[PDB]
């Protein structure tokens, strides 16, 4: 294979990024995806499997995946940890009882050999809820400050109103483009 | 080429399938017309990305109907394959269905395929890749079967069992279906339940295939290439702690197979590939 | 934050002023009956035994967890169940419902109504013409032909539950 052909292939791969969306069940993982494209969210059903959506944004082709947040669907997340350029963990801010499950899920995902090369985006969804925890409180219960081998970040959003999602996606895309290539 | 300026023609050609599947001259004309229309974007098929879904769904509502005859279903699958060579399967399969109601309808279709029918090889190719895009489902194959002791006298065979018996049979064929069998196992053995159930059986089968096969008998070489491709894909898309336990026996067998001295370029390439796949299972992935 | 925690044989009640877009969480309840009169934003039930919860429309989904011998009657957009046994829910779902680690579950069409109800349905934004109480999905049972042995439609004889 010639250098010219090798370069034509490197460009096509860099033009297509991969973002794996995960998080506990009923955290708005589907609502954010449906709002980021301009679809309707009132007719959303609880996902009983997984979904994929290929969109374009800022000249980048984003193939966003969305896996179920159920326990029987958590033993299969390893089936989507390949060629993942970025990870997006959704957390329910109004949920104060299951705050350790997410902290335990994110810790187990951070010690993954295949996910070491990606940008972490923490979407604290459900902010308009009266009993929703602010970004500072969530940044202390999920143990995000301790992280050092991952370019993480935490921003509060509300999928129903489509607020603060575009800045987060832009930051994620910028941090992903800051690098050159990824590992095999 | 900025956009697809042949949408109406392709739509009409696809719609004419339901009234050209009983013809032999018109069928070939439509095929040759669909080929020359799709070959124009062979150098930049990305321009067809916005159209993929609609054409795919058209070809799907013809092969996903119960009143569809085998002949009509075979033309739709030939068209589907024509769209997967130009866009490629790695990118065109991400849009295929993946709902839990598509696991038994696709395995049952895979169980009415004629392996000796060389004219319908595109059908078998499109079948295996579809069955493989349906092994991503985040559920156990056991939850789907339900109750196996419902048929007295003869118990039904499990979905996972059927898939293991489909992959082993298609991995020793001489057509292009063997390549579709390499993409299926890569998404069948690399899951939790299958890993604990049939990994040892598949490994014994492969070690038996590479312990009895030769690079001289034609079918022997066919058995060698498929097994090496399957092993390479498994070691590439497989977890490192479920695989490292078997890396010691795989290399010991490959060394005795004698591939470097064999007179086959594909076999040696696959052998080097499998050797480099086992080599990284021993070390830890780094991030420079 | 709103709701109830740690109850035992007690009758409760709430109005719309205390449920106008708020998180209602009912944790650790036994032999207690709640009667909500509003349109909460979210509804959750956890660790309920021999309880009887009632509520009007809902803006988001509902979430039951570790409850048994309970009798629910809501009209939400989503309803998720996890580890539930011997429960009779008169739910009105506009999208779909799910039952996980559940058993001896029973369903019926939501029929509860109280004065000043059409108003509560106007602030929630739910489409009253959509009702799929007979199309629940089961994570444990994913067969194509057989019906799950963990949920059942409720007969018309048992649907007549004396609320008052
Ligand atoms: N109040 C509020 N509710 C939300 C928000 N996002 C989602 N919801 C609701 O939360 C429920 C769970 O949504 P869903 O996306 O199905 O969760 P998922 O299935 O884990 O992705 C749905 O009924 C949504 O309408 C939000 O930002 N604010
Ligand atoms: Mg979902």
């Amino acid at each position: 294979m010639g250098l010219l052909t090798i370069l034509k292939k490197m460009k096509q791969k860099e033009r297509e990024l991969r973002l794996l969306m995960l998080g506990l069940d009923n955290a708005g993982k589907t609502t954010i995806l449906k709002k980021f494209n301009g679809e309707d969210i009132d007719t959303i059903s609880p996902t009983l499997g997984f979904n994929i959506k290929t969109l374009e944004h800022r000249g980048f082709k984003l193939n966003i995946w969305d896996v179920g947040g159920q326990k029987s669907l958590r033993s299969y997340w390893r089936n989507y940890f390949e060629s993942t350029d970025g990870l997006i963990w959704v957390v329910d801010s109004a949920d104060r009882q299951r705050m350790q499950d997410c902290q335990r899920e994110l810790q187990s995902l951070l010690v993954e050999e295949r996910l070491a090369g990606a940008t972490l985006l923490i979407f604290a969804n459900k902010q308009d809820l009266p009993g929703a925890l602010s970004s500072n409180a969530i940044r202390e219960v999920l143990e995000l400050d301790s992280i050092r081998s991952h370019h993480w970040c935490i921003q509060g959003c509300s999928a129903v109103t489509g607020e603060n999602l575009l800045p987060g996606i832009d930051w994620l895309l910028d941090d992903i483009s800051s690098r050159i290539f990824t590992a095999d | 080429l900025e956009a697809f300026g042949e949408s109406a023609e392709t739509r009409a050609l696809l719609g004419r399938l339901r009234e050209v599947h009983g013809g032999g001259a018109e069928r070939e004309v439509a095929l040759e017309r669909f080929r020359v229309i799709m070959d124009k974007y062979q150098e930049q098929p990305h321009l067809l990305d916005p159209h993929l879904e609609w054409m795919m769904n058209l070809l799907l509502d013809i092969v996903q109907d119960q009143t569809s005859p085998a002949s009509l279903v075979h033309l739709a699958f030939k068209f589907l394959y024509i769209i997967t060579k130009v866009r490629g399967y790695k990118t065109f399969l991400r849009l295929f269905p993946h709902e839990v109601a598509d696991v038994e309808p696709v395995l049952d279709l895979v169980t009415i395929q004629n392996p000796k029918d060389h004219e319908a090889w595109e059908t078998r190719y499109m079948l295996l890749l579809w069955l493989s895009v349906t092994c991503l489902i985040p559920f156990d194959f056991s939850r789907l079967d339900g109750n196996l002791l419902t048929q007295p006298g003869q118990a039904r065979m499990s979905i996972m069992d059927r898939i293991l018996q489909i992959a082993e049979s298609y991995l020793i064929v001489s057509d292009k279906a063997r390549d579709a069998a390499a993409v299926l196992v890569s998404r069948f053995i690399t899951r939790p339940d299958v890993k604990q159930s049939k990994m040892a059986e598949f490994l014994d089968w492969s070690l038996c295939n590479l312990a009895r096969s030769s690079f001289q008998t034609m079918q022997g070489v066919i058995t060698m290439d498929g097994t090496l491709q399957a092993l390479a894909q498994i070691f590439k898309h497989g977890k490192r702690e479920d695989c490292l336990p078997y890396a010691a026996t795989v290399l010991r067998c490959l060394d005795g197979c004698r591939l470097p001295e064999s007179n086959q370029t594909l076999l040696r390439k696959l052998g080097v590939k499998l050797v480099q796949r086992l080599g990284l299972t021993f070390l830890k992935p780094k991030v420079a | 934050v709103c709701g109830f925690s740690n109850l035992e044989s007690q009758v409760l009640e709430k109005r719309a002023s205390e449920l106008h877009q708020r998180d209602v969480l009912l944790t650790e309840l036994s032999n207690c009956t709640v009667r909500l009169y509003g349109n909460p934003n979210t509804l959750r039930l956890t660790k309920a035994h021999s309880c009887k919860l009632l509520c009007g429309p809902v803006s988001t989904s509902v979430f039951l967890e570790d409850c048994s011998d309970c009798v629910l009657a809501v009209a939400c957009q989503q309803l998720r169940i996890h580890s539930t046994k011997d429960t009779r829910i008169f739910l009105q779902v506009t999208s779909r419902a799910i039952v996980e680690d559940c058993s001896g579950i029973q369903f019926a069409p939501y029929t509860w109504s109280y004065p000043e109800i059409d108003k509560d349905f106007e602030s929630s934004g739910l489409d009253r013409s959509k009702n799929n109480w007979n199309d629940v999905d089961d994570f444990n049972w994913l067969a194509r032909d057989m019906a799950s042995p963990n949920w059942s439609i409720l007969p018309e004889e048992e649907r007549n539950i004396q609320w008052d």
